[PDB]
DNA sequence: AAGTCCGTGGTAGGGCAGGTTGGGGTGACT
């Protein structure tokens, strides 16, 4: 991933998004998601 | 949201909560997409057919919320609106076309397991994710329905064909909205519901495993109607008015 | 498949540009 708004005017939270600290970040997945990765198929 | 299920905890860490702070009453989803930037439907702060008008003071929003009633302390967040930007293309009587709305907290929000910003498409992830038959998450604590929920709900539904979407309906559907839901003949049922606009369609890259708000929860026909399906606002296209206003009015 | 359409009101002012707005794409239609 890569910025595209400057923090000054966006805040923090960019380059870290869409991450989310209880599943991606732990490699842990939801119950539901390996239905969306199959829908891309 | 109908047919869905309780969503787990953090699953929707950019889940925000717009309120009406008196009389209270929970009016619409929105979406996290910074420390102190929030995305919502324009319908949810100005739709005059409903005599719906909204300003900064009237409204309160609540992040990191799992239970939409009791208060979870040092998990939820509350913050205040310093300013609301409506699109001005915004057309609130022919078909909701550009139904967006950004919304500057007065204070960036700290983040934690339960509050993080969801990323905003690029061309790139535009062009990959947005085809028929693949699907995005929507989520919301709206009608289960045509009882609102306890808990969040989620619930996983395809994009669909565009001459489907606009036989689907008489409104003058444009490039602006797209539309999800299953077909009749796919068995499977699912839908957003009142109280659910204003919230995200979002999407996860399998290319570099992140999520990515493509849609807003913007109009429909009833709820989970056989041959309707739910209008969602166009993100990508219109992330070039986001940009103008971040740039010319943030912090 | 040569191309052609996506602004002057409309959701709405003062004006025919552009602004927080008429870009270019999941392009669509012929
Ligand atoms: C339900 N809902 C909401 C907000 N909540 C919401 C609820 C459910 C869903 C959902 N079912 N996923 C998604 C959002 N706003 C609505 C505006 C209209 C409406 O304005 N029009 C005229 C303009 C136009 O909409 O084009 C329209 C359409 C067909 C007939 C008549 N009128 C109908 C329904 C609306
Ligand atoms: C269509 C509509 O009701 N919009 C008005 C808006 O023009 C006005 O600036 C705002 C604050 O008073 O209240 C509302
Ligand atoms: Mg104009
Ligand atoms: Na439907």
């Amino acid at each position: 991933y890569q910025t595209f708004f400057n923090p000054r005017t966006f805040g923090s939270g960019e380059a870290d998004c869409g991450l989310r600290p209880l599943f991606e970040k732990k490699s842990l997945e939801d119950k539901t998601e390996r239905e969306l990765l199959e829908s891309y198929i | 949201i109908v047919e869905g299920s309780d969503a787990e905890i953090g699953m929707s860490p950019w889940q925000v909560m717009l309120f009406r702070k008196s009389p209270q009453e929970l009016l619409c989803g929105a979406s996290l997409i910074s420390d102190r930037w929030v995305l919502t439907a324009a319908h949810c702060l100005l739709y005059p057919p409903w005599d719906k008008n909204f300003t900064e003071n009237d409204l309160l929003v609540r992040i990191g919320k799992h239970s939409r009633t009791r208060y979870e302390r040092n998990i939820e967040k509350i913050s205040m609106l310093e300013k609301i930007y409506i699109h001005p293309r915004y057309n609130w009587r022919e078909n909701l076309d550009r139904d967006i709305a950004l919304m500057k907290l007065k204070k960036p929000v700290a983040f934690s397991d339960y509050i993080h910003p969801v990323c905003l498409p690029d061309r790139e992830t535009a062009a990959s994710l947005l085809q028929a038959g693949y699907k995005g998450r929507v989520t919301g604590w709206g009608n289960l329905k045509e009882g609102q929920p306890s808990v969040l709900q989620v619930v996983n539904l395809p994009i669909v064909e565009r001459p489907v979407c606009k036989d689907s309906t008489r409104i003058r559907i444009t490039d602006n909205m797209f539309c999800a839901g299953y077909k009749p003949d796919e068995g499977k049922r699912g839908d957003a519901c009142e109280g659910d606009a204003g919230g995200p369609f979002v999407m996860k890259s399998p290319f570099n495993n992140r999520w990515y708000q493509m849609g807003i929860v913007s109009w429909g026909e009833g709820c989970d109607r056989d041959g309707k399906y739910g209008f969602y606002t166009h993100v990508f296209r219109l992330k070039k008015w986001i940009q103008k206003v971040i740039d010319q009015f943030g912090e």
